[PDB]
């Protein structure tokens, strides 16, 4: 689960 | 001002030196001058604080991963007291960013593009509070970022095309808020699938300057989608 | 001691959370308890300070590399020079804390050649970190202090250690780096690394089955420093 | 290039 870098 | 132009240089210098605390106190003094931010300074400030708050989030997740993997032991007390110490730093960091947004950044919003950017930033830093809040404080900070994301979502669909990187990055973080803070995985997937499909349906209405940073976020949108459906 | 076990607890806590500043203060307090450190507490002390000083070192080189690519007439130069000196002052104080810990506790209470080699190696290490940024008369004396600690540890390890132990292999690698970065002598840097490698290959029967992983990695590090430098 | 770690 990745958010914005 | 001769001070602002020098603060940007030190911030750019601290960024390559990976000294994000020094980078964060520079951009904080820049926004405290009152003038609305560039696009360059704006991303400098968010990059600075995302790394400062990101280091404490990574530590918090590891200490808690060990904390619940043990109340028979008596050495657990110190584990919890070390986590609230890390929690203490993380709380004070997000409040400084949130008060920076309320005092200077949100008010002096020129275009809706910056308003959505700063309103999304508010939703992110209230979400980082909900990661570590508990009790009556929890649901209050959850409602705060939801309201921030919701207004940013409404404005972005009004003034931005589906392929806009800011609109796409807001749907990404908002749908993550739905997956991790609200624990509605089906609503989270629909929030991410709608943004990806509306963007992939208009991939001719954007050029070489537009492409790239636009798909990097669409790539993350799907990355979450296949991970969440499994 | 009651807090000695709790201090090793918080240290291990902070290491997993990559909070090396907090981890280094616990290992500093433990060392300030006078008692000679065990093998576990010994390497916990260096791991902490290697990351604490390593963050300042990697930042300093990024800043110093920008300053060398900056003309002596750019307005940003004094700001780059000011920021570099800020990083240096933290860096210098970190090695200061490590060095006074070494001489007032660690090397004083050694009483066996292994810990002497380990702590004398650390003395050469952190003096080398100072020589990396020193200039003027300061440079030559920190250089001689670094080489002084390395040569003593190298002489004790040559006569009391087998060439296969990670500590002798580690000191040989750091000493070989000192000859390459500080003295700018690549020919002697490779030879020091080569003979330490070749002596470890010869006495490969003297290697203890416990420290097998470490020695295999360190011997590989020597061979790449070798392969790189001889080209 | 590489020191001990």
């Amino acid at each position: 689960t990745q958010s914005l870098s | 001002q001769g001070e602002k132009t020098e603060l940007i240089q030190k911030a750019k210098l601290a960024e390559q030196a990976e000294r994000y605390d020094d980078m964060a106190t520079c951009m904080k003094a820049v926004t405290e001058q009152g003038a609305e931010l560039s696009n360059e300074e704006r991303n400098l400030l968010s990059v600075a604080y995302k790394n400062v708050v990101g280091g404490r989030r990574s530590a918090w997740r590891v200490i808690s991963s060990i904390e619940q993997k043990t109340t028979s032991d008596k050495k657990l007390q110190l584990i919890k007291d070390y986590r609230e110490k890390v929690e203490s730093e993380l709380r004070s960091i997000c409040t400084t960013v949130l008060e920076l947004l309320d005092k200077y950044l949100i008010a002096n919003a020129t275009n809706p593009e910056s308003k959505v950017f700063y309103l999304k930033m508010k939703g992110d830093y209230f979400r980082y509070l909900a990661e570590v809040a508990c009790g009556d404080d929890r649901k209050q900070t959850i409602d705060n970022s939801q309201g921030a994301y919701q207004e940013a979502f409404d404005i972005s669909k009004k003034e931005m095309q589906p392929t806009h990187p800011i609109r796409l990055g807001l749907a990404l973080n908002f749908s993550v808020f739905y997956y991790e803070i609200l624990n509605n995985p089906e609503l989270a997937c629909t929030l991410a699938k709608t943004a990806f499909d509306e963007a992939i349906a208009e991939l001719d209405t954007l050029n070489e300057d537009s492409y790239k940073d636009s798909t990097l976020i669409m790539q993350l949108l799907r990355d979450n989608l296949t991970l969440w459906t499994s």
